[PDB]
């Protein structure tokens, strides 16, 4: 198996974006 | 706005006049001078419903200092018991403070408070803590050196008094 | 002095008024009360003031008398003040309004009886209770009273008289409650089965509680009161709460094991009890929740104390109603009970109830065929316990003397306590039923996310709660659990709006993540994902954002270190190596504190490196920067002690120092070469720094110690000292610390030390040389007599003109005295006699203290001293040690033990006159201590005159009695420590009986 999704996603994760 | 004496039991040297001190003027001091009987401190809070006020009957823990005793405790409306979790003596006294102390006061809400949690080296380990569950004794770890849990016990106190479980220092 | 109406108006001030005139009062009031006189003054208090307090107060003073005087007073005054208080009481309990609102002066006046009960009965006054049991025909209010009398003796008798009495005394005061205990029963039980009064049945049942403690469990089991406790006092509102406790206790009584008819019984209670609740009290169904919030009346009491009779009942018996069908429903509604109890927030209630699910999953868990029975139970205990999660972790801020505001993690609290037993619940419910656990969270968690439940709370406590069962589920499931959960999460943040909410959200991804190493490890792509996230986190300036970021990147690497240090397949080279080369700008951003701890995750990693060369060369690109700093400032601002007095210089300095810190506490043993790299020229700007301290101090006093400049240079005074004592204390190569380290070490801070002014002198550099002997203090005998030179007596001197003066060095001293004792004895042998005395001064001292942190140092210094000594041979040290300290040392243990506050002493203060007593009897002193008598009977006159002096009031029977005692029991420590308990209990008083100390032998 692997995480490679989940590794992409998390690289994403951005407190400062306005997508709200 | 009312008045609500409280008393402040416990071996010496537990921390008592030091969490008060802090409590007033905001400074912690290192020294351990004994209490000699009573000292008797107003100390005030401010809350979203207004302002409290306890007469904060500081006693002494050592024996030969006690003055008293429990004639201090006549017309208390409220109660902190003080330990030291870094001594196990401290915490083996606890009933024998609260004893004297509900022979005189049947019917006051008391909290039980083990003092100087952030010493490295604690002694009185918590899961060791339970007198207060059979005496309905609120239970709070503090540090008046720390600054942890600073205010619980005046804030349940202050609650439990005012008969207001809202209640919020500001 | 004051007659009873100037009594009346001090006891009035002092009570009802305040500030300066209230303290005056109580001088006064104080004062009169310790007066050995005052007992005079007081039935005539008794008799005419018109004021309760001052009525409290004369019983107190009586009290006194009573406890410590009673025996030099007549038969006559004896029966008189008998005749008395007895008489006072009946009159208070024949007053209504005095009986209704003075009822602490009755209790008192009660208390005072049963002091008199203490020295009189039965022996002296064996009518005392049939009088009491008829007295009580005769008034209600008598009665009741009567209940109180009888409760306070229970007490005295049995709850609270070890250490305050005499085991003899003791012991027959227990026989003579036992012999009279079935009329007292009679009178209790006829109460409990006809009495109307509430108050009265209350007070019954108060003494009741007492007497549970010790009574034979025939009188709860052969009479019908079980009955009555389980049916007709649970039914009526005022007795609930009592009668729950009753009931309580009744379930921890010693009872047979091994009978059909005491089970039954038994059952037959909790049946009652619960069935009554339920009919009387509040369904199953009922939300005690909004109940017990709602506050009214006594509820929460009575609910506390619910939760007490269940949890207490249920441990002990549970199998008993497992064992039979037709209990099922009385067994589920009990645990019913409890699973509403657990709602409560009330974190002292919600902890009694969860030590009781913790031994119900483990019996699940190890006997699985019974979980079906409890299958619902555990469903909702999921649901309970995921919703009270408590945080794992918490943090102190706090300022330190230099005036830095330092960050620390709590250890070892009661909230930490209560995760690891929430942990440990949910962990076994979760192997219980694994798919249910997983809906649980699931289900809460797309209720955060369709915003029915959201909250910071709420997701923090889930997120607590989900990171709590790592490698519970399998490693698969386990994957995919965590890779939805954390999906779950990513589109929970992108759906939040506000930067503080994200945030929160985003805090939670990198707690779970955090909790679960296994996961992490196995996928390298992620975990670098991960860290590189931290990393981008690490210059968001939203509070708390980067901390939260530092904590998780140590936290990981902690447990994932290994992966930081190989060549991941795919790279061209170790991560370690890529996080050091950007280090400058992944930390531009970084409070100086956070990029310390930064720098000391990146020492964790690099001592992973299994070879040298390779992990040397690491750790000195990661100096890099803060050695560049080092090398372009120190030396210089060392030679010019006036570029130091630049505010800006000492800073950054302190923060060079503080980087090293930080790496060698990760890297210990491993940090060696970068120690070397800066350790002379660390030490001369230890001593330039400390010049300039002691340089100001001394001229401007005290206050210098709080200036701006004074803090920065003692913060890299205090630093210096940490980071030798950071890797002394993890050295391996204990060759290098003491041919390399130690000599460099002591030549700088010891006459330093001796040289600077009290106010200028560090306690942290006792801690440093505490260190330093611990580790290799075998190893180094002259750098050790160097030590005690330099810091011996000039230390003394700050701390034996009071007791509360320097209380950082009164520790640091007594603590490193300890140690050299312990590790390098031979130093003390050199000390010239002049100052080996003053080293017996400075544990007497010790002794003196009502301070627990130097007392039991000090008592400890002494009980390693006498083995030292007693370990040499017949020898002349030993011999002249002996001649001069050996009652030296006798009469301070004693005078500590005698003392009213040394108690925390007292085990060690036995053990250490055991062993001076064995010293003697054993004929291990080769020599005669006096100026052919034996030592034996030299110490047995030395010590009956030391106690005749000191305690004056004893007879010489009572000191015969007490040093045969002491001198044949000094080899069986709990008996030896009796003996002493019985001593301490006598010497308070006039009168002791001289067979107490035959008690041991009695048996
Ligand atoms: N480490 C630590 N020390 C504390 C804390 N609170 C108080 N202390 C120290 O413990 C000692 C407590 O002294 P006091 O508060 O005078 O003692 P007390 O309980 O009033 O004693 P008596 O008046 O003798 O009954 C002082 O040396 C304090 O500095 C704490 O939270 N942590
Ligand atoms: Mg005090």
């Amino acid at each position: 198996g692997n995480l490679n999704e989940l590794a992409l996603k998390l690289a994403g994760l951005d407190i400062n974006k306005t997508e709200g | 706005v009312p008045t609500f004496k409280l008393v402040l039991v416990g071996d010496g040297g537990t921390g008592k006049t030091t969490f008060v001190k802090r409590h007033l003027t905001g400074e912690f001091e290192k020294k351990y001078i004994a209490t000699i009987g009573v000292e008797v401190h107003p100390l005030s809070f401010y809350t979203n419903f207004g302002e409290i006020k306890f007469d904060v009957w500081d006693t002494a823990g050592l024996e030969k200092f006690g003055g008293l005793r429990d004639g201090y405790y006549i017309n208390a409306q409220c109660a902190i018991i003080m330990f030291d979790v870094t001594s196990r003596i401290t915490y083996k006294n606890v009933p024998n403070w609260h004893r004297d102390l509900v022979r005189v006061c049947e019917n006051i809400p008391i909290v039980l408070c083990g003092n100087k949690v952030d010493v490295k080296e604690r002694k009185v380990k918590a899961k060791t803590i339970t007198f207060h569950r059979k005496k309905n004794l609120q239970y709070y770890d503090i540090s008046a050196k720390s600054n942890y849990n600073f205010e619980k016990p005046f804030l349940w106190l202050a609650r439990k008094l005012a008969g207001n479980p809202q209640l919020e220092f500001v | 002095d004051l007659d009873i109406a100037l009594l009346d108006q001090v006891v009035s001030t002092f009570y009802q008024g305040s500030g300066v005139q209230q303290k005056q009062a109580q001088e006064i009031l104080t004062k009169f009360q310790d007066n050995p006189d005052a007992w005079q003054k007081a039935d005539q208090i008794l008799q005419f003031s018109t004021n309760p307090q001052s009525k409290f107060i004369a019983l107190s003073i009586l009290d006194k008398l009573i406890t410590r005087k009673w025996k030099l007073l007549p038969n006559d005054h004896r029966i008189g003040i008998r005749n008395f208080v007895v008489g006072m009481i009946i009159s208070m309990c024949q007053d209504d309004e005095v009986f209704k609102t003075q009822k602490n002066l009755i209790n008192k006046s009660d208390l005072t009886l049963v002091q008199i009960l203490k020295q009189e009965w039965p022996q002296n006054w064996p009518e005392f209770i049939p009088e009491l049991i008829g007295s009580s025909s005769s008034s209600v209010n008598v009665c009741e009273n009567n209940m109180i009398v009888l409760k306070l003796l229970s007490e005295e008798v049995f709850d609270f008289s070890a250490e305050q009495m005499t085991q003899a005394k003791a012991l027959h005061l227990k026989n003579s409650m036992s012999k009279e205990f079935e009329q007292i029963f009679k009178l209790c039980f006829q109460v409990l089965e006809q009495g109307s009064s509430s108050s009265l049945i209350v007070a019954t049942l108060e003494s009741l509680l007492r007497y549970l403690h010790w009574i034979p469990y025939r009188y709860i089991y052969e009479t019908n009161i079980l009955e009555l406790l389980s049916t007709k006092f649970m039914t009526s509102p005022d007795t609930r709460a009592i009668t729950l406790k009753c009931l309580t206790e009744v379930s921890n009584l010693k009872i047979p094991q091994d009978n059909d008819l005491i089970k039954r019984q038994t059952v037959l209670f909790f049946q009652n009890t619960l069935q009554q609740i339920a009919t009387s009290v509040m369904p199953v169904t009922a939300d005690l929740k909004a109940t017990y919030a709602n506050a009214n009346g006594n509820d929460q009491s009575f609910l506390q104390d619910l939760a007490m009779f269940l949890t207490t009942y249920l441990a002990r018996n549970r199998a008993l109603l497992e064992s039979d069908e037709s209990l099922r429903e009385l067994l589920l509604n009990a645990h019913q009970y409890l699973i509403q109890l657990s709602k409560i927030e009330e974190r002292e209630l919600f902890k009694t109830t969860l030590d009781y699910w913790h031994n119900l999953v483990a019996d699940l868990f190890y006997e699985p065929l019974k979980k079906h029975i409890y299958e619902e139970i555990c469903s909702q205990l999921r649901l309970v316990i995921i919703e009270n999660m408590v945080r794992p972790e918490e943090v102190l801020v706090v300022e330190n003397d230099e005036g830095e505001i330092v960050r620390e993690f709590v250890k070892e609290s009661d909230t930490i306590q209560l995760y690891k037993s929430e942990r440990e619940v949910l962990v076994y419910l979760t192997h219980l039923n694994v798919i249910d656990t997983e809906e649980i969270m699931i289900s809460k968690l797309a209720r955060q996310i369709d915003g029915s439940e959201w909250s910071w709370h709420n997701i923090n406590t889930l997120s607590w709660a989900i990171g709590s069962i790592s490698g519970t589920m399998s490693e698969d499931t386990e994957k995919r659990f965590v890779v939805t959960v954390i999906k779950d999460l990513l589109d929970l943040t992108v759906k939040k709006r506000g930067k503080d909410n994200k945030a929160v959200v985003a805090s939670d991804i990198m707690y779970v993540v955090g909790q679960y190493p296994r996961f992490l490890k196995a996928h390298w792509n992620f975990l670098r994902t991960v860290i590189l996230k931290l990393f981008e986190f690490m210059h968001e300036t939203h509070e708390g954002v980067q901390d939260m970021a530092c904590d998780t990147f140590i936290k990981i690497v902690q447990k994932c270190k290994y992966h930081f240090v190989i060549q991941q397949p795919r790279e061209s080279e170790p991560f370690i190596q890529t996080i050091i080369r950007d280090i400058q700008k992944t930390t531009a951003d970084l409070q100086p504190q956070q990029v310390h701890t930064f720098y000391k995750a990146c020492g964790i990693i690099i001592s992973e490196e299994r070879s040298v060369a390779e992990r040397n060369r690491l750790l000195s690109d990661l100096m890099q920067l803060p050695n560049m700093a080092w090398d372009t400032i120190v030396e210089q601002s060392t030679a010019n002690p006036t570029l130091l007095l630049d505010s800006e210089t000492v800073k950054i300095i302190a923060n060079i120092i503080k980087t090293n810190v930080a790496v060698c506490t990760s890297m210990g043993a491993d940090f060696y070469p970068q120690l070397g790299h800066i350790y002379y020229n660390m030490l001369q700007l230890y001593r330039a720094v400390s010049s300039m301290i002691s340089a100001q101090v001394a001229a401007e006093g005290l206050i210098a110690t709080k200036t701006p400049k004074v803090r920065g240079l003692r913060t890299i005074k205090k630093e210096i000292l940490k980071l030798v004592e950071t890797y002394i204390s993890k050295a391996r190569n204990l060759d290098d610390v003491v041919k390399v380290l130690v000599e460099p070490l002591l030549n700088a801070v010891l006459e330093d030390y001796m040289n600077n002014v009290p106010d200028a002198r560090d306690a942290e550099v006792l801690n440093c040389m505490t260190t330093v002997v611990e580790k290799v203090g075998h190893m180094i005998p002259q750098g050790v007599i160097l030590i005690l030179q330099s810091v011996f007596e000039c230390t003394l001197d700050m701390i034996n003109k009071d007791f509360t003066e320097y209380p950082e060095h009164r520790v640091e001293f007594y603590k490193l005295l300890k140690v050299i004792n312990e590790k390098s004895f031979a130093a003390f042998l050199e000390l010239p006699p002049a100052a080996f005395k003053l080293f017996v001064d400075a544990i007497c001292w010790a002794f003196k203290h009502n301070n627990r942190d130097v007392e039991v140092n000090g008592l400890q210094i002494a009980l390693d001293l006498v083995k030292n000594i007693e370990r040499m041979g017949n020898v002349p040290f030993a011999n002249e040690f002996h001649k001069n300290y050996f009652f030296i040392f006798v009469s301070e243990t004693f005078f500590v033990l005698t003392d009213s506050d040394h108690k925390s002493g007292f085990s060690k203060q036995a053990l250490l006159l055991m062993k001076l007593i064995s010293l003697v009897y054993d004929n291990k002193i080769s020599v005669p201590l006096y100026q052919g008598t034996s030592n034996q009977v030299y110490l047995s006159q030395y010590l009956a005159n030391m106690l005749s002096n000191a305690f004056p009031h004893l007879t010489s029977e009572q000191i015969a009695s007490f040093l045969s005692a002491l001198t044949k029991q000094y080899k069986d420590l709990v008996v030896f420590k009796g003996t002493l308990r019985d001593f301490l209990v006598q010497i308070k008083e006039v009168g002791g009986d001289p067979t107490d100390y035959l008690f041991a032998e009695d048996k």
